[PDB]
């Protein structure tokens, strides 16, 4: 049976400034089947107010999700976004690079 | 310019643990507007868009009766289909369908599409000419021969020509302060040292609509397409996109490099040069 | 507006 690896991109909605709200997104794309886990960590524990977009997919079958949260970037807060799929032998962790 | 709405379905088996999982979405453009979980409380379909939202209870009656509609279809199909493939009753299954319409810049009808899918690949899909079908295999036969015989393609055609252009222009005329716009790309480049003799240089666009954009590199002119690292386009939340466009330079050699981008709400083609 | 009818695969 047919499966695609999750890309994952970590990052946020507008270019961060501390102290500034803003919203932390992980995009994940590229996926097949649609059975998915992400988290989004703050200081390597999981956010609960986070939620997602409606799951649609492209014009490969592939599957895209956005999980997103609110939040305040401050100077020292280190963020990630946890990612399990079939396709991965292991849960995949991709941290928040500001800046990029 | 030209406009399509499609719509997206996703149903997945869950053995044991109930009927399927069944997702329905619907899109103007790169914009949302429609989206049903079987999962969701309202059991019901649901604005996605602030230029929706104020459609009526007629609108939201109907879209939720025909989305629960598709919903049993698809759950019988995904039976139907393992008996197709004498697959397991164990193991999950995805079905996936997806189907619009196009109109040129005079908002006419251009093309209409329907296409279906099984476990993450090609099933039927109806040809442009809106009367035949491609079959992509076997079971896919059986499919395209009922179809045939069920006049499907006809009821289909009289959808895409008919309902959904014409729905797809009163959304383009309500939500036209959204989805008629265009939102030219805030663009930067960053400079980040990599080593002592080596710096990364990204392209960003911010904040753009549509999704539709091209970020390159030339090093004096010649296209560094396989020395780019280039992420795919991603939405911010707010319905605009980014993306950015990366290579790896020699310290010292940045003035060579020039990050060009291209899209539709640019006057002309913009060219970055870190000076 | 999604499809009115019917079908069934």
């Amino acid at each position: 049976m047919i499966q695609r690896t999750p890309k994952i991109q970590v990052y946020s909605r507008h270019p961060a400034e501390n102290g500034k709200s803003n919203f932390l997104n992980c995009y994940v794309s590229g996926f097949h089947p649609s059975d998915i886990e992400v988290d989004l960590l703050k200081n390597g524990e999981r956010i609960e107010k986070v939620e997602h977009s409606d799951l649609s997919f492209s014009k490969d079958w592939s599957f895209y999700l956005l999980y997103y949260t609110e939040f305040t970037p401050t100077e020292k807060d280190e963020y990630a976004c946890r990612v399990n799929h079939v396709t991965l032998s292991q849960p995949k962790i991709v941290k928040w690079d500001r800046d990029m | 310019g030209s406009h399509s709405m499609r719509y997206f379905f996703t149903s997945v088996s869950r053995p044991g643990r109930g009927e399927p999982r069944f997702i329905a979405v619907g899109y103007v453009d790169d914009t949302q507007f429609v989206r049903f979980d079987s999962d969701a409380a309202s059991q019901r379909m649901e604005p996605r868009a602030p230029w929706i939202e104020q459609e009526g209870p007629e609108y939201w009656d109907g879209e939720t009766r025909k989305v629960k509609a598709h919903s049993q279809t698809h759950r019988v199909d995904l039976g139907t289909l393992r008996g197709y493939y004498n697959q397991s009753e164990a193991g999950s299954h995805t079905v996936q369908r997806m189907y619009g319409c196009d109109v040129g810049s005079d908002w006419r009808f251009l093309r209409g599409y329907h296409q279906y899918a099984y476990d993450g690949k090609d099933y039927i899909a109806l040809k442009e000419d809106l009367r035949s079908w491609t079959a992509a295999d076997m079971a896919a036969q059986t499919t395209k021969h009922k179809w045939e015989a069920a006049h499907v393609a006809e009821q289909l055609r009289a959808y895409l020509e008919g309902t959904c252009v014409e729905w797809l222009r009163r959304y383009l005329e309500n939500g036209k302060e959204t989805l008629q716009r265009t939102d030219a790309p805030k663009t930067h480049m960053t400079h980040h040292a990599v080593s002592d003799h080596e710096a990364t240089l990204r392209c960003w666009a911010l904040s753009f609509y549509p999704a539709e954009i091209t970020l390159t590199w030339q090093r004096d002119g010649e296209d560094q397409t396989q020395d780019t690292e280039l992420v795919e386009t991603r939405p911010a939340g707010d319905g605009t996109f980014q993306k950015w466009a990366a290579v790896v330079v020699p310290s010292g050699q940045e003035q060579r490099y020039t990050c060009h981008v291209q899209h539709e709400g640019l006057p002309k083609p913009l060219t970055l040069r870190w000076e | 507006k999604i499809l009115g009818g019917v079908f069934x695969v």
